[PDB]
C-alpha cells in the first residue's frame, strides 16, 4: 500500500546528480508521476512513468522504474539551483479506476550554487546585525547554543548584471562580532575588519 | 487479494431520460480467443459501440456519430478502450473468475417423488428431481430396472435460480408394476462418479 | 487554473472555517489535501462531480460540499489547533493522469487571538568594510516578533520591486524554541553595485506583507489589534 | 456472437429525475457482486466470492459519475425524448422441491424502466437483487421469500394499474 521516499532531504552541488528514490509496496500499481514542488506553491507534474516502460528521459530528468524489486530512481542531471524543491513520488493502480493517488512523503532537495571567494564578517548600522558573507558553500553554519543569539541559516544571492553568486548568514543579539560565529566552525582565513 | 478491474466508461461532451454503459468480454478456449465489445445504451437503445474486432468506435445511431467520431481522434481514449481487452477482460479471466466462478463446483441434490399417490397397477408419473448445482452442464437419464427409457420422459429447462445454482426436474410416465426398481442416474462435472438415486416398487 | 480562498486564515478554536475552491479547467474531480511535515500530503475529501463528496483518509473535523462543477469546499465546522496546517486544492479529469493543485492556504487555528503579533521590521546599512574590499553593499532586513509564520518580504529600491541580488531565508525562526506560542523573525538580504549605494538619491525598501486577524474580527485587548497590513523599512544613499 | 463464457463487467445504469443508479459486475448469468452507492460499499451475491476476491467501489462510484454526466449530454442532444414504458411480467417458483412443512422467488422481465416495486393477499416481509441486463437493454429483477401449507404484486409505469401473480 504505503510508498517510502529516501532519504527525507538531500543536498547535491551545482552541476552534480540529484537520485530520489521510492519505493512501493502493492504490485497493482503502474502509474508513478513524480510532483515537484517549490515554496509557497502547490505542487505540479514533473514527470511521469507507466511499468510497462523501465525508464522515459525529458532532457534533464530521468525516472528509473525496476518492476521486480519495486523500485524508483528519479536522475537530476547538471542540476541548477532552480531545481531545490521537495520531490513527491505517486503511483495508483489505475486499472482501479480510483482516482485516488498515492503519496509518498518526498525528498527535500537542497541545490549547492557553485563558486575564488573570500570569507567576510561585518557589523552593520542600526538606522545592530552581524553579517559572514561571502563564504564557500562547503562550510555549514550553526545557531549558536548558547541563546538570545539569532543566527539564520545560509543563504544564496545572485545580482543578476555583475554575475554573482555570494553565500550569506545574519546573526543578531541584545555582543560582538568575533564571537558569533564561534559556535561555529569557519574559514582559517576569515576576514574581520 | 486479487482484482476485479472495470472497464473505463469513456465521456461524452413526467419524464424518465435512461443511459446504461457495459463492457462484454466473449471467452472462447479460455482465453485462446477473447472479443471485447463496450455498448452505450440511451434510453433503451444502443447508439455508440467498441467492437474489439473492429478496432475503433462505431456509431449504431445518428446520435453516435458525435461520440464515435470523437472517441477516436484522442487516443488517450481509443488506445485505452482498445487495450482493455487485456487490462479488463483477459486479466479478469486469468485472475479473480479463476480464483471464484471457474471454481465453483456444486453437486446436484437428487430426489425422487411420486406425484399421484401410489396405486400400484395404476399408471403415475416419477419426478427425478435435481437441485442446486454449478456450473449447468448436467444429464439426467431415467432408468426402469436397468435400461435406459428416453419414452416418456420430459425434462424442464434449465432453471437459474440466480444464486450461483441451478435447478432440473424429469418427469417419468410410469407405472408401478411391484419390485420394479426406478433409478434416476445423474451425471455432472461436479462429480466423481454419477449419482444414482432409487425408488422401488 | 485552481485558485484557493483565502490563501491565509487565522481563527480560533471552536468557530467556524471555511476554505474554497475554483477551478475553471472544465474538470470533473476535486480534491482538499493538507500538507504537514513528517506526514507529507493527505487526502481529506474528494468529489467526482457537482453533488457528490467521498471521503478520504482524513475526513475527522471537516465536511466538504461539491455545489458546482468548478466549486469545491472545505468546512471546518469545529476548529481545533491541530488542524492549523497548509491546505490545498486540486482537480483533474475523469482517468486523468494529471493533478492540477492551487496554490495554499495557510491556516492558522488559535486557543488565544492574543498571541497574533504584526511584524517590526528594521533595515541594517551596509558596513563599509565591506564597500571597501568588496565594493557591494549589502543592506540587510529583520522582521521580528511576528506570530504567525503568515508573512512575504519584499524589497524596494527606488520604487520598483527587485530580485536580482536578493536573498530571504526559507522558513523563519522561533525567538523562544522552547515556547508554543514562540513569535518568529525573518532575516533578508539586498546586495547592490557599491557606487549605486553612494549616490543618495537612490533609496531601498523593506515591506513586509502580513496576514492576521480580519475586519470582521473583535479585540479585547489595550493594544492596536493586529490587521492584515504592511509594515516597511526604509534607508536611502551616502557619502 | 458465439462464445463459451461471458463476461458482462462494469454494468452502469442511470437515470433521471432523482439520479438513481445501478453499477454491478455479472459472469454467465449470475451477478458476482454489484455497489452499493450510498454506503460506498462492493456486495457479493456469493459471500464466499467476497473472502476469495476483491473490487474498489470507488471505480463503480466514478464510473457512474461518468455515466451521470453522459447522461445528462444525451438528454440535451435528443430535444429531450423521454423513455417508453414496458409493461413487466412475473414468474413465481420454489428454490428446492417445496415438501408441506419444509424459498420463493419471483422473476420479473421486461422491465422499464428500471423502477418496479416488488410485493394470504396481506402484506409480507426477502432478498431482492439488483436489475440483470438482457438483450433488449430492459431488465430483470429477481425476489426471493423464505413454510408451506393449505403472492407477487409488482407496480410500474407501463402497468396501468399493478399486478399480482398467484
Amino acid at each position: 500500500q504505503q510508498v517510502r521516499q529516501s532519504p527525507q532531504s538531500l543536498t547535491v552541488w551545482e552541476g552534480e546528480t540529484a537520485i530520489l528514490n521510492c519505493s512501493y509496496e502493492n504490485s497493482a500499481f503502474d502509474y508513478f508521476p513524480w510532483y515537484q514542488q517549490f515554496p509557497g506553491e502547490g505542487p505540479a507534474l514533473l514527470i511521469a512513468i507507466r511499468s510497462v516502460s523501465d525508464k522515459k528521459e525529458d532532457g534533464r530528468f530521468t525516472i528509473f522504474f525496476n518492476k521486480r524489486e519495486k523500485k524508483l530512481s528519479l536522475h537530476i542531471t547538471d542540476s541548477q539551483p532552480g531545481d531545490s524543491a521537495t520531490y513527491f513520488c505517486a503511483a495508483s493502480d489505475t486499472g482501479a479506476n480510483t482516482g485516488k493517488l498515492t503519496f509518498g512523503h518526498g525528498t527535500i532537495l537542497r541545490v549547492h550554487p557553485n563558486i575564488n571567494p573570500d570569507p567576510a564578517v561585518y557589523q552593520l548600522r542600526d538606522s545592530s546585525v552581524c553579517l559572514f558573507t561571502d563564504f564557500d558553500s562547503q562550510t555549514n553554519v550553526s545557531q549558536s547554543k548558547d541563546s538570545d543569539v539569532y543566527i539564520t541559516d545560509k543563504c544564496v544571492l545572485d545580482m543578476r548584471s555583475m554575475d554573482f553568486k555570494s553565500n550569506s548568514a545574519v546573526a543578531w543579539s541584545n555582543f560582538a562580532c568575533a564571537n558569533a560565529f564561534n559556535n561555529s566552525i569557519i574559514p582559517e582565513d576569515t576576514f574581520f575588519p | 487479494r486479487v482484482s476485479y478491474y472495470g472497464p473505463k466508461t469513456s465521456p461524452v461532451q413526467e419524464r424518465h431520460f435512461v443511459y446504461q454503459f457495459m463492457g462484454e468480454c466473449y471467452f472462447t478456449n479460455g482465453t485462446q480467443r477473447i472479443r471485447y465489445v463496450t455498448r452505450y445504451i440511451y434510453n433503451r437503445e444502443e447508439y455508440v459501440r467498441y467492437d474489439s474486432d473492429v478496432g475503433e468506435h462505431r456509431a449504431v445511431t445518428e446520435l453516435g456519430r458525435p461520440d464515435a467520431e470523437y472517441w477516436n481522434s484522442q487516443p488517450e481514449i481509443l488506445e485505452r478502450t482498445r487495450a482493455e481487452l487485456d487490462t479488463v477482460c483477459r486479466h479478469n479471466y486469468e485472475g479473480p473468475e479463476t480464483h471464484t466462478s471457474l471454481r465453483r463446483l456444486e453437486q446436484p441434490n437428487v430426489v425422487i417423488s411420486l406425484s399421484r399417490t401410489e396405486a400400484l397397477n395404476h399408471h403415475n408419473t416419477l419426478v427425478c428431481s435435481v437441485t442446486d448445482f454449478y456450473p449447468a452442464k448436467i444429464k439426467v437419464r431415467w432408468f426402469r430396472n436397468g435400461q435406459e427409457e428416453t419414452v416418456g420422459v420430459s425434462s424442464t429447462q434449465l432453471i437459474r435460480n440466480g444464486d450461483w445454482t441451478f435447478q432440473v426436474l424429469v418427469m417419468l410416465e410410469m407405472t408401478p408394476r411391484r419390485g420394479e426398481v426406478y433409478t434416476c442416474h445423474v451425471e455432472h462435472p461436479s462429480l466423481k462418479s454419477p449419482i444414482t438415486v432409487e425408488w422401488r416398487a | 487554473a485552481v485558485t484557493q480562498s483565502p490563501r491565509n486564515k487565522v481563527a480560533v478554536t471552536g468557530g467556524k472555517v471555511t476554505l474554497s475552491c475554483n477551478q475553471t479547467n472544465n474538470h470533473n474531480n476535486m480534491y482538499w489535501y493538507r500538507q504537514d511535515t513528517g506526514h507529507g500530503l493527505r487526502l481529506i475529501h474528494y468529489s467526482y462531480g457537482a453533488g457528490s463528496t467521498e471521503k478520504g483518509d482524513i475526513p475527522d473535523g471537516y465536511k466538504a460540499s461539491r455545489p458546482s462543477q468548478e466549486n469545491f469546499s472545505l468546512i471546518l465546522e469545529l476548529a481545533t489547533p491541530s488542524q492549523t496546517s497548509v491546505y490545498f486544492c486540486a482537480s483533474g479529469d475523469f482517468w486523468g493522469d494529471t493533478l492540477y493543485f492551487g496554490a495554499g492556504t495557510r491556516l492558522s487555528v488559535l486557543e488565544d487571538l492574543k498571541n497574533v503579533f504584526p511584524p517590526e521590521v528594521a533595515v541594517f546599512e551596509p558596513s563599509e568594510a565591506e564597500i571597501s574590499h568588496t565594493q557591494k553593499a549589502t543592506l540587510v532586513c529583520l522582521a521580528t516578533g511576528f506570530y504567525p509564520d503568515h508573512v512575504e518580504l519584499s524589497w524596494w529600491v527606488n520604487g520598483k520591486e527587485v530580485h536580482s541580488g536578493v536573498c530571504t531565508d526559507p522558513q523563519p525562526l522561533k525567538e523562544q524554541p522552547a515556547l508554543n506560542d514562540s513569535r518568529y523573525a525573518l532575516s533578508s538580504r539586498l546586495r547592490v553595485s557599491a557606487t549605486f549605494w553612494q549616490n543618495p538619491r537612490n533609496h531601498f525598501r523593506c515591506q513586509v506583507q502580513f496576514y492576521g486577524l480580519s475586519e470582521n474580527d473583535e479585540w479585547t485587548q489595550d493594544r492596536a489589534k493586529p490587521v492584515t497590513q504592511i509594515v516597511s523599512a526604509e534607508a536611502w544613499g551616502r557619502a | 456472437i458465439e462464445a463459451d463464457h461471458v463476461g458482462t463487467y462494469g454494468i452502469s445504469v442511470y437515470q433521471s429525475p432523482g439520479d438513481i443508479g445501478q453499477y454491478t459486475f455479472e459472469f454467465d448469468g449470475d451477478e458476482l457482486f454489484y455497489v452499493d452507492l450510498d454506503k460506498k460499499e462492493t456486495v457479493w451475491m456469493l459471500p464466499e466470492f467476497g473472502q476469495l476476491a476483491s473490487f474498489d467501489p470507488q471505480g463503480g462510484l466514478q464510473n457512474i459519475a461518468v455515466v451521470k454526466h453522459n447522461l445528462g449530454v444525451l438528454t440535451k442532444r435528443s430535444n429531450s425524448t423521454p423513455a417508453t414504458n414496458e409493461a413487466p411480467q412475473a414468474t413465481v417458483f420454489p428454490k428446492s422441491p417445496v415438501l408441506l412443512g419444509q424459498t420463493l422467488i419471483c422473476f420479473v422481465d421486461n422491465i422499464f424502466p428500471p423502477v418496479i416495486n416488488i410485493t394470504n393477499s396481506k402484506s409480507v416481509a426477502v432478498y431482492e437483487t439488483s436489475f440483470f441486463v438482457n438483450r433488449d437493454y430492459s431488465f430483470h429483477k429477481l425476489s426471493y421469500l423464505t413454510i408451506p401449507s393449505d403472492d407477487c404484486k409488482v407496480e410500474h409505469w407501463g402497468l396501468e394499474e399493478p399486478v399480482l401473480k398467484h
